[PDB]
């Protein structure tokens, strides 16, 4: 049939439920599933000290630390640091046994349960690969992936070289299709199509062949934005079919070899590289063992034809284990197509971008820049309005984008403060973000007490300001004003809502600052002189240095203005630094900032002409210290559980030993 | 002390760490030794 050799099945296979379980439990070769089982379990062994943070748990989950944590469920409190090393030990012995295939059902659950424990314990560590590694550990727990190239083959004779059902591939192929294709639907935004998200990426040296044919502005629009949209829309379509897989395996291996060097995304470019041969024929690791030399094949796994297994339906009515496998295929792949578009239900997690970051496959579609974060508490006993640090007890900077994390931060700051003589704070966040080169504006309302503010997960947040999408055509003019300035003048573009004001303190460093009104009507108040000034469109007003000023927005439309400022003490430093830069070659804090910059410039120069064999020899000693500290500090606390805690002078003797650079 | 800021540094609009916390080096030596 024309369809049956194209889709792999006939339309009559979908005509019943008994014929669908028979299709989705077809006896399929175990070999492609077991190489991905090795490559996923080996990339999770290398990921546990690096990105999961086993090297840096003592800095993150230390005992006695005042810290605002952001778990998904508020009842998730972490364990002591003595026991959080055991969670990362069980997760290591889970990923070690899932790599070898040794007690594979237990080793999957010993990895699946403490991965999704530490994943849900911090919402700020969520991204699209940390989500994916817990999906692939969730799938492979039910998949018979130890049916080839495993230690369970050496212990059990019915697990050695046995057939796997077809749904072990159709879920794994269905997953990597959803990672590719849904990301190509999320990149149909007007910021990714017009070329605003990841606009600086084309200036990397890896895009240098594309600049031999196109300009730097046309490399960004076509190759990065549209060549990452037409590739994500057509990656899982090209890898699926037989006529276009060898072409499609080239475009997606080039896509992930670039993203391994452009971005620091951990093992995401290697997990998406190890999962692309799942779309190949399932006998491809038997075809490479047979292509090996003969004395090499005794160390490789078996090349013989697979034995019949229980988990497959042979041409026999299917039992319970076969019916639960075809039901897991249709229910999971429909659930994976719904959560990137389930943002209409969880409307409390909805901000400027829809939903919480991590599970929507909107990778690099929205980039931000925070101009000003200002936390104003208010002492409930005295009324003394004070000002907190911008990032006090947090271990990240993702709370300033999300309304759920701002409520967790305002609640956590309501209990922590009383240790610092603030009994019941009233906490106002004034956070200025601009998404994808837009105007800087307040994302959260700065007048509402975020402690007593009403955030609910299923209702829309009332104190999140609307993203001014009507000022998005202004961005073509904002690159014109930014280009019209010299090397000394910096500009900050700001849009403020009606009824609000911006209290700004110009430093004494910033002489010759000016505010120009682009759209609307603002009235700039000088606080010390107590004098107002109403601005018109295009009118410029000089602002005093070292003083306060407030910009009251009085237009019915959201007003646009800009801060054209220049750091004069930075000038007076650099015109006096260039004075003795030429005076030195003709032959007292100023000489200290001078000499530290010249040895800095010889450091940046020496970093550029170092040989490539020393950058890779330093990369391994940077990495082997991460694997040495994560192992030695584990046994420091694993001794604290079995043999108990030692004296504190002895605990110093091991931690300074564990913090030693090995060969540096 | 270090958890607060003045209204000259907090009102300025234009203006792997994990260990520059507030009570870090006191709680580090408590639940470790004098490292
Ligand atoms: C002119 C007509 C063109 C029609 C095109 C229509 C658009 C097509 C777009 C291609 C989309 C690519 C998605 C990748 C998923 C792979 C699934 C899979 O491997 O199929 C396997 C079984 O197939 C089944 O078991 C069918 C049961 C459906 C389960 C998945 C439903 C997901 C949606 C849930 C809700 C419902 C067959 O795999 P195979 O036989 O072992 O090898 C592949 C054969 N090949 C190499 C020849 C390809
Ligand atoms: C002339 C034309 C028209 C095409 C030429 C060839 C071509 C093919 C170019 C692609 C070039 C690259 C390199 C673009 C990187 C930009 C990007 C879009 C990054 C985001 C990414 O972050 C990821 C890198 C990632 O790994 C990923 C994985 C799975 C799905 C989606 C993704 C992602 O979207
Ligand atoms: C300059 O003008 C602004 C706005 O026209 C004044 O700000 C108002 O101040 C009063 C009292 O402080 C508030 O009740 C109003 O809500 C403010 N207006 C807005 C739009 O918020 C400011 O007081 C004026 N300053 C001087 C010195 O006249
Ligand atoms: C709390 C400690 C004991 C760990 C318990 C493990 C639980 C909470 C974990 C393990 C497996 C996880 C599931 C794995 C896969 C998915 C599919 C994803 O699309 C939504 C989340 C969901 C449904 C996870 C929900 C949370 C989960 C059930
Ligand atoms: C302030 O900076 C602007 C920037 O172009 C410049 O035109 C103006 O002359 C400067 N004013 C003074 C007093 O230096
Ligand atoms: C101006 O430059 C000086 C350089 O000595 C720097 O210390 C200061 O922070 C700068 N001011 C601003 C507002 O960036």
């Amino acid at each position: 049939s024309r369809i049956g050799k194209l889709l792999g099945f006939e339309w009559t296979d979908l005509s019943s439920w008994r014929r669908l379980v028979t299709l989705l439990n077809r006896p399929t070769d175990p070999a492609s599933l077991a190489v991905f089982r090795f490559l996923f379990g080996f990339l999770m062994v290398l990921d546990i000290p690096q990105e999961r943070g086993l090297s840096s748990l003592d800095r993150k989950y230390l005992d006695g630390l005042d810290v605002c944590r952001f778990p998904l469920l508020d009842a998730l409190r972490p364990l002591p640091l003595d026991w959080m090393y055991l969670v990362y030990t069980i997760m290591f012995l889970g990923a070690l046994g899932m790599m070898l295939g040794l007690c594979y059902r237990i080793s999957c659950v010993l990895f699946l349960l403490p991965y999704w424990y530490v994943f849900l314990l911090d919402k700020t560590s969520w991204n699209n690969h940390s989500y994916l590694y817990g999906l692939l550990a969730f799938q492979l727990t039910f998949m018979d992936a130890n049916h080839y190239w495993s230690v369970d083959g050496l212990l059990n004779a019915h697990r050695r070289n046995a057939h796997v059902p077809l749904w072990n591939y159709a879920v794994l192929r269905g997953q990597i299709f959803i990672v590719y294709f849904i990301a190509g639907v999320k990149k149909l935004d007007a910021d990714w199509v017009e070329g605003y998200s990841m606009e600086y990426l084309s200036r990397h040296w890896l895009f240098s062949p594309f600049k031999l044919l196109l300009s730097e502005e046309l490399t960004s629009l076509l190759v990065v934005h549209w060549g990452g949209l037409l590739l994500d829309l057509s990656a899982g379509f090209l890898l699926f079919f037989d006529v276009s897989r060898s072409i499609g395996l080239f475009f997606v291996s080039y896509f992930h070899c670039m993203n391994s060097q452009l971005f620091s995304i951990g093992m995401f470019s290697y997990v998406m590289l190890a999962s692309s041969p799942l779309f190949c024929s399932p006998e491809w690791p038997r075809k490479l063992v047979s292509y090996c030399p003969r004395r090499l094949q005794q160390l490789l796994p078996l090349k013989a034809a697979p034995q019949p297994s229980v988990s497959c339906v042979y041409k026999q009515k299917p039992g319970l284990r076969h019916q639960l496998g075809a039901a897991f295929t249709l229910l999971y792949l429909l659930e994976q197509l719904f959560l990137p578009y389930s943002h209409f239900l969880t409307q409390g997690y909805n901000n400027w971008t829809n939903g919480l970051y991590g599970y929507s496959w909107d990778m690099m579609v929205h980039s931000r820049s925070h101009q000003h974060v200002k936390i104003t508490y208010r002492d409930g006993r005295t009324g003394e309005l004070g000002y907190l640090n911008p990032g006090v007890f947090t271990q990240s900077r993702r709370w300033k984008d999300h309304a759920d994390m701002l409520k967790q931060y305002a609640t956590c700051l309501s209990r922590l403060l009383p240790k610092y003589n603030v009994t019941e704070p009233q906490i106002y966040f004034d956070i200025w973000v601009s998404i994808n080169d837009r105007f800087q504006q307040r994302i959260f309302d700065p007048r509402v007490d975020i402690v007593q503010a009403a955030w609910s997960p299923f209702q829309r947040t009332s104190w999140v300001q609307p993203l001014l999408m009507d000022l998005s055509p202004w961005r073509a003019k904002l690159q014109e004003i930014k280009s019209s300035l010299d090397n000394h003048t910096e500009v900050v573009f700001i849009a403020d809502f009606p009824g609000l004001h911006l209290e700004n303190f110009v430093s004494e460093d910033l002489g010759n600052t000016s505010i120009q009104l682009l759209q609307g009507e603002v009235t700039v108040e000088l606080v010390a002189e107590q004098k107002n000034q109403t601005l018109r469109e295009g009118e410029k007003m000089q602002l005093p240095a070292g003083e306060y000023h407030k910009v009251y927005t009085t237009s019915p439309s959201p007003s646009c203005y800009m801060y054209v400022y220049v750091n004069t003490t930075e000038l007076a430093l650099e015109q006096d630094l260039a004075y003795l830069q030429e005076l030195k070659e003709k032959v007292t804090p100023l000489v200290q900032t001078f000499l530290r910059r010249q040895q800095r410039l010889q450091e940046i120069e020496r970093r550029r002409n170092t040989p490539f064999h020393e950058r890779f020899f330093r990369f391994l000693l940077r990495k082997l210290y991460v694997f040495r500290r994560s192992f030695l500090m584990t046994c420091i606390s694993l001794r604290n559980l079995i043999l108990g805690r030692p004296s504190l002078e002895q605990l110093a003797q091991e931690v300074t030993y564990a913090n030693l650079r090995p060969f540096e | 002390g270090a958890a607060f800021v003045s209204k000259q540094e907090g009102s300025e609009v234009v203006k792997d760490e994990l260990a520059d916390h507030i009570g870090f080096q006191e709680a580090y030596r408590r639940f470790y030794g004098p490292v």
